[PDB]
């Protein structure tokens, strides 16, 4: 009961997490996209392993 | 024996960054020349006698 706020926002981010792009009201399944902190670690593990 | 650049050069090459100034000290006193120690006496050789 007194842990039941962590319980609900573990299912939002279960579900967050596993986001849809939608374009016209309907899914586009089969789409993939790449965040700004995915590529942003993508450039700062580069940019550790060059100065390296 | 294979020189000490090459040996400066791969053993700085196979270290990570994390662990790099840590060691460079080991590298730099691997590849020192050596200047061999003042070992015991022995005086007066059998051509010094």
């Amino acid at each position: 009961a007194k842990n039941a706020s962590e319980v609900s926002e573990l299912l939002a981010k279960s579900l967050a997490e596993k986001a849809v792009v939608t374009e016209g009201g309907k899914v586009v399944e089969g789409f993939s996209y790449v965040s700004k902190a995915v590529a942003a670690k993508v450039i700062a593990t580069r940019r550790a392993e060059v100065h390296e | 024996e294979g020189n000490s650049v090459a040996g400066i050069i791969k053993s700085v090459n196979e270290t990570s960054g994390a662990n790099l100034l840590s060691s460079l000290k080991t590298i730099k006193a691997q590849a020192a020349p050596i200047y061999p120690a003042a070992a015991s006496s022995t005086g007066y050789s059998t051509q010094a006698k």
